[PDB]
RNA sequence: AGCGCCGUGGCGCAGUGGAAGCGCGCAGGGCUCAUAACCCUGAUGUCCUCGGAUCGAAACCGAGCGGCGCUACCA
RNA sequence: GCGCAAGACGGACCAGAGCGAAAGCAUUUGCCAAGAAUGUUUUCAUUAAUCAAGAACGAAAGUCGGAGGUUCGAAGACGAUCAGAUACCGUCGUAGUUCCGACCAUAAACGAUGCCGACCGGCGAUGCGGCGGCGUUAUUCCCAUGACCCGCCGGGCAGCUUCCGGGAAACCAAAGUCUUUGGGUUCCGGGGGGAGUAUGGUUGCAAAGCUGAAACUUAAAGGAAUUGACGGAAGGGCACCACC
RNA sequence: UCAGCCACCCGAGAUUGAGCAAUAACAGGUCUGUGAUGCCCUUAGAUGUCCGGGGCUGCACGCGCGCUACACUGACUGGCUC
RNA sequence: CCCCAUGAACGAGGAAUUCCCAGUAAGUGCGGGUCAUAAGCUUGCGUUGAUUAAGUCCCUGCCCUUUGUACACACCGCCCG
């Protein structure tokens, strides 16, 4: 149902005769626990939304969400519970394990047919035809689909196995799972001087500075917590702290003096998110190179790193005995070397190169590509040389000046949260327009030369290097 | 212009009453 | 695994055979004291490659390349 | 086009008209209690004017419960305009708009003019009651009564007019009877900002309300009217260096 | 029935074309027309002058007045009269 | 300046826009200024001699009346976060 990405057409805010109405459809469709848990799914001093989408094929298709959680979606037709609704509880809806070469394509958002269910790993209980069930593997304790029989389990095992079993409605990782929301100086001084001394020696502890013993007792915290140490001087032996400064001072560990301005200041004895991202670089094998990359089992298309094309070619080199006799340094050129690694002038001049030559020619002869790893995520492969992220400065309207940045999405950040954030830096106006060429990539346009802040927020606060950023000379000022 | 800025004393008049709480 | 659709300006696209244009863009200018828009002028490509038809073509045959979509997918 | 249902709202008649302490108040019919003015050769015999404390009502929005959801509709979501519009335009649309029951006590709640009383130029109008008066009408004569018509009297909403006098002037028969300054009384202002903010107190479920500073800052801020210049205001007017 | 406006007649003529041009102003052009100037600079290898050459005239480009034409009511050739 | 040759762009001109109401536009030649030799310029002069209007504020520009104004170095003004 889900297996396209679908915009939304429309949010309905529902009064609360229809909401009983839908609770009453849920309680009949699920057993009466469904009730039980929906005052926690379903609160009643929540608001509670209907979400109303067009799909590609001009289908009508509504998904029921509380608190920004989608809970049940239905086309025209009955109730149907999200994958991680049900993943919460699993106990609404019947359940089927399904052969393993079915696991991959029903993530594909294809049917179940007849003949996964029945080999010998895949299990079948029973359920009538028009049931709502949960489709299961046994390598995978969670719900995969969500489906409808299309034929009653008896049938299923009797006819032979043929034809469609289960519709698959829903999906893992389908459009609706990606979506996913819409919208006493024994105790005293030992607890008190360890803690402080430990509070009083590393960083932000202080190490050894003239300062306030006051705000260092007001200091309790450690790397965001309390140290649960929460302590008045006033529970010590000592009546003033000049005399915790006597006494502390004695013991080799600070020392004492009093500004002119009367605080008692000492020096001591010294005795969510993340910015994570991963780069690497690739050569992709042209058809030209096929031929020398036949024994390496790379054909044309083939991602390689710089390591793997100099074990392929010096491989190359000694398998085929290419390696000069009285010379180990230089590498005789047979046919092969000689068409793709050499130029036209070359053709026959050269009849030996060095390890040096040979693979820096290899590797320039390569397509440039690259792979980047953003955390928490599988890697993705691109052509081409890593491209910067673009900012340019356009005169527009009348002396009206805009700052674009272009390529943001190359690194994983979002348009809108960057665009939010310079809308607060610069203090203008910000939008996010559609950019030149790609399909949907985005620019984000400022209003001004706004330049330098751009500098602050690429440099400093998401820390990106200096050759990652592209046309910062143009920039009123350094910042 | 007054009714505005009325408004915005009381905004921020609401938002001193969230920062000094009587547990302060 | 296939079928279609594509592979024509910088950017998207037309083109029902004598054989390249439309719109945006870009260099200019007219209107206003002047610029911006607004108008008017300059210009802008082996038509995916390979081989073939065809008196002779992006327009028609196939071999493919890629990428689009489209599927329907018996995995 | 025919019927049905639901909830809102009472068009035109409707006015510088009426009624109410003010908010406010227009379909018919009945029921319930008030109320001003008028009429009076009725009764009581100073019972009266204004009001700290304290009490009653108090538009809209807002808040709690309930019912109800047609229209409109903050929030939100799109579509446009735009250099940019999270805005004016447009489609959708939550709270609310509606009724019942509890809170809230604030509006440019404005006649920007406290209340009681006395005096001071006219003039037409109007609303309500009364008094008087030829004449018309409800058909033809008698009285009622009603409709017009001509006046007089007392309250009202207003109007026009004026060298009454005020007033900084706009304007005002009250804002008049003010250096020729005293009829009674309540509230209340003291250059502009800072600020109706901070704090304490207090009322509230909450939003807020009532009471309410100082440090500092500053030569003006302001009100009427007068000539200008300008306006994307409304009028006229010209010119073959404007057009036809 | 007032200014004046329209038609016609009598007539050379029922509209001849320019010059001069107010109270005011512009921070318009004018040290380069003035033996008309307030300042500044230059003042004897002169920003002075005279002598001899070059240059204001230069050429991938825009914008302006103006000339000449794109022909048959014309170009050429002779002839006649203002 | 003059004689021969050379003989090219130019096919009534896009958006826009200038000047003009009767001896007038327009064609045409002439005199003065500048000038030792010089008018594709200017300033005047006649000659040939009309088409169309005798109207209007649409465009543009300026004048007057009423009106609003927090402007008066006067909208290229003042001014708010």
């Amino acid at each position: 149902m889900f297996a396209k990405a679908f915009r939304v057409k429309s949010n309905t805010a529902i009064k609360g005769s229809d909401r009983r109405k839908l609770r009453a459809d849920v309680t009949t469709a699920f057993p009466t626990l469904g009730t039980d848990q929906v005052s926690e799914l379903v609160p009643g001093k929540e608001e509670l939304n209907i979400v109303k989408l067009y799909a590609h094929k001009g289908d009508a298709v509504t998904v029921y969400v509380s608190g920004g959680n989608p809970i049940l979606f239905e086309l025209e037709k009955n109730l149907y519970p999200t994958v991680y609704t049900l993943w919460s509880y699993p106990d609404l809806l019947p359940t089927f394990t399904t052969w393993p070469l079915v696991l991959e394509k029903l993530v594909g958002g294809a049917d179940l047919m007849l003949p996964g269910l029945v080999m010998p790993p895949a299990g079948l209980p029973q359920v009538q035809k028009g049931d709502l069930c949960a489709i299961s593997l046994v390598g995978n304790r969670a719900p995969v689909a969500i489906g409808v029989a299309a034929m009653s389990t008896a049938e299923m095992l009797t006819s032979g196995l043929k034809g469609r079993g289960f519709s698959v409605l829903h999906t893992y990782q389908d459009h609706l799972w990606r979506s996913g929301n819409k919208s006493l100086q024994e105790q005293m001084d030992e607890l008190l001087q360890q803690c402080f001394l430990h509070a009083l020696k590393c960083r932000v502890k202080k190490a050894d500075l003239p300062l306030l013993t006051s705000t260092f007792l007001g200091s309790h915290m450690f790397s965001c917590c309390p140290e649960g140490r929460q302590l008045d001087i006033k529970k010590s032996s000592y009546k003033k702290l000049s005399k915790f400064l006597q006494q502390m001072q004695q013991e080799q560990i600070i020392q004492v003096k009093e500004l002119s301005k009367g605080v008692e200041s000492i020096v001591a004895v010294d005795w969510q998110p993340y910015h994570p991202p991963d780069i690497k670089p690739l050569y992709c094998v042209p058809a030209s190179m096929t031929l020398l990359f036949q024994e390496s089992g790379h054909k044309k298309g083939s991602f390689l790193e710089g390591s793997e094309v100099r074990t392929i070619v010096i491989n190359y080199a000694k398998k085929n005995d290419l390696v000069d006799a009285d010379n180990k340094n230089l590498v005789r050129l047979d046919p092969i070397l000689c068409d793709c690694i050499l130029e036209k002038n070359e053709q026959h001049t050269v009849m030996k190169l060095p390890w040096d030559s040979l693979l820096t020619r290899c590797l320039e002869k390569l397509q440039p590509a690259y792979q980047v790893t953003l955390p928490g995520q599988e890697p993705i492969v691109k052509k081409g040389r890593i491209c910067p992220i673009d900012i340019t400065l356009a005169q527009r309207a009348s002396n009206k000046k805009v700052t674009v940045v272009r390529n943001l999405e190359a690194y994983g950040l979002d348009p809108y949260s960057v665009a939010a954030i310079l809308q607060q830096r610069c203090q203008a106006s910000t939008t996010v327009n559609p950019a030149p060429g790609a399909k949907d990539s985005l620019q984000v346009q400022i209003q001004g030369n706004q330049v330098h802040h751009l500098g602050w927020l690429l440099l400093e606060e998401y820390q990106l290097p200096r050759k990652h950023i592209q046309g910062l000379e143009k920039a009123l000022k350094p910042g | 212009r007054a009714k505005w800025r009325k408004k915005r004393m009381r905004r921020l008049k609401r938002k001193r009453r969230k920062m000094r709480q009587r547990s302060k």
